[PDB]
């Protein structure tokens, strides 16, 4: 299950 | 980071992201938060990206070590998993401390308040992933309560296609599935979130449409895995 | 790491490698070295892998920041590049200190002595990559001298297909090309190394053949880039 | 120019 990757910004 | 200018901390956080130096990035953004001013939309993203990467590496390492420990069931594997786990809990506690002192209480706009409460849910969820019995239940309820308040605000104040609203629902659905042992709630939330966003896409520009459909695909990926 | 058993430090270094926790891995192997006993073949590999990964991330970040700094030519980019550069130099100095106290002086076998001198050349080469003028020349000569003594021993004591001999020649050729402004020396060394290994492959088992031909391909890749 | 990757062992 994927959460928000949120690793790029 | 008390002797560095706020603007310099922000500038260096952006540099650290480009250099993939996420521990530095988090320390710069921690210093920026501790200047006491509210954070802009971009600045909130920098804070979130930095700590998500830091804790993401810790979680990945914890899972590797926990798996080795399970297969073995000397003290070394347990000791080292405990070390990583303690370092992860420290980072989560640090983020939660920033949210509590004093990001959340000063966040009045829907966009900022939902963003911070989503963060609060996420980092309690990460604590819940490594918690065993004692206050596992209280940590789980802290995650639930943060996500729930964010959900209530986002449903009142944001369109169904808003990327923060969509990502909040995505992560709360992962909470239901992975943490709360409520897979039916997870599936229902993901489905309803996806369908209500689909019906609101006609209102969006081409750039907003790309932002929203990206996160909708993540909801769809989970539903495909879960059903 | 003085209160932890040598064997526990080694065990945890292997665990950290599996978890891709290379800073931990290097700290465990530093503690193991400081127990004062010589290192086994496997243990030398653990030491090398740990610090290569740590300094590799620092070098990658330094290059990102140096490029941004060059394009800009406030103080922030320079300050942060200087921070990363100082942290890189600290790690290199730490490794060089371990080699000097007292890994190299106690290494009597060709395999261990060449391995450590190759390391010494590599970490002076990393210092040379960020050095500017002042003792750039002395650092470059320190790298050259370490590589040269390793080369002399490996040519006397190891077969031309030995993976450590091959990797030493590969890195010394990179030194010539990238650091010493001697591309013809780099090309000549890579060619001669490759051809003498090719002629010795007939002596090898299937597993040794795979080990040697892997590094020979790296020599070939460089020659293709350089000619 | 590639040196020994030496990142895995
Ligand atoms: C909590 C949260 C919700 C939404 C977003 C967001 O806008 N993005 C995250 C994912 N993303 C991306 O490019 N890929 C997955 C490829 C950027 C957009 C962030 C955080
Ligand atoms: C200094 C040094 C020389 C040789 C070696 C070595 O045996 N290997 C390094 C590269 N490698 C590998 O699997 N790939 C590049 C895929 C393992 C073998 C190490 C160090
Ligand atoms: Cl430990
Ligand atoms: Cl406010
Ligand atoms: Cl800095
Ligand atoms: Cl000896
Ligand atoms: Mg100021
Ligand atoms: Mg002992």
């Amino acid at each position: 299950a994927g959460s928000i990757p949120g690793r790029r910004s | 980071m008390g002797s560095m200018e706020r603007a310099s901390l922000i500038q260096k956080a952006k540099l650290a992201e480009q250099a993939e130096r996420y521990e530095d990035m988090a320390a710069f953004m921690k210093g920026a938060v501790e200047k006491g001013e509210e954070l802009s939309c971009e600045e909130r993203n920098l804070l979130s990206v930095a700590y998500k990467n830091v804790v993401g590496g810790q979680r990945a390492a914890w899972r590797v070590l926990s798996s080795i420990e399970q297969k073995s069931n000397g003290p070394e594997v347990r000791e080292y998993r405990e070390k990583v786990e303690t370092e992860l809990q420290g980072v989560c506690d640090t983020v939660l401390g920033l949210l509590d002192s004093h990001l959340i209480k000063e966040a009045g706009d829907a966009e900022s308040r939902v963003f911070y409460l989503k963060m609060k849910g996420d980092y309690y969820r990460y604590l819940a992933e490594v918690a065993t019995g004692d206050d596992k239940k209280r940590i789980i309820d802290s995650a639930r309560s943060a996500y729930q308040e964010a959900m209530d605000i986002s449903k009142k104040e944001m369109p169904p296609t808003n990327p923060i609203r969509l990502g909040l629902a995505l992560n709360f659905s992962v909470f239901h599935y992975e943490i709360a042992n409520s897979p039916e709630e997870a599936i229902s939330l993901a489905k309803t979130t996806f369908d209500e966003a689909m019906a609101d896409l006609h209102t969006l520009s081409e750039d907003s449409y790309k932002d929203s459909t990206l996160i909708m695909q993540l909801l769809r990926d989970n539903l495909t895995l879960w059903t």
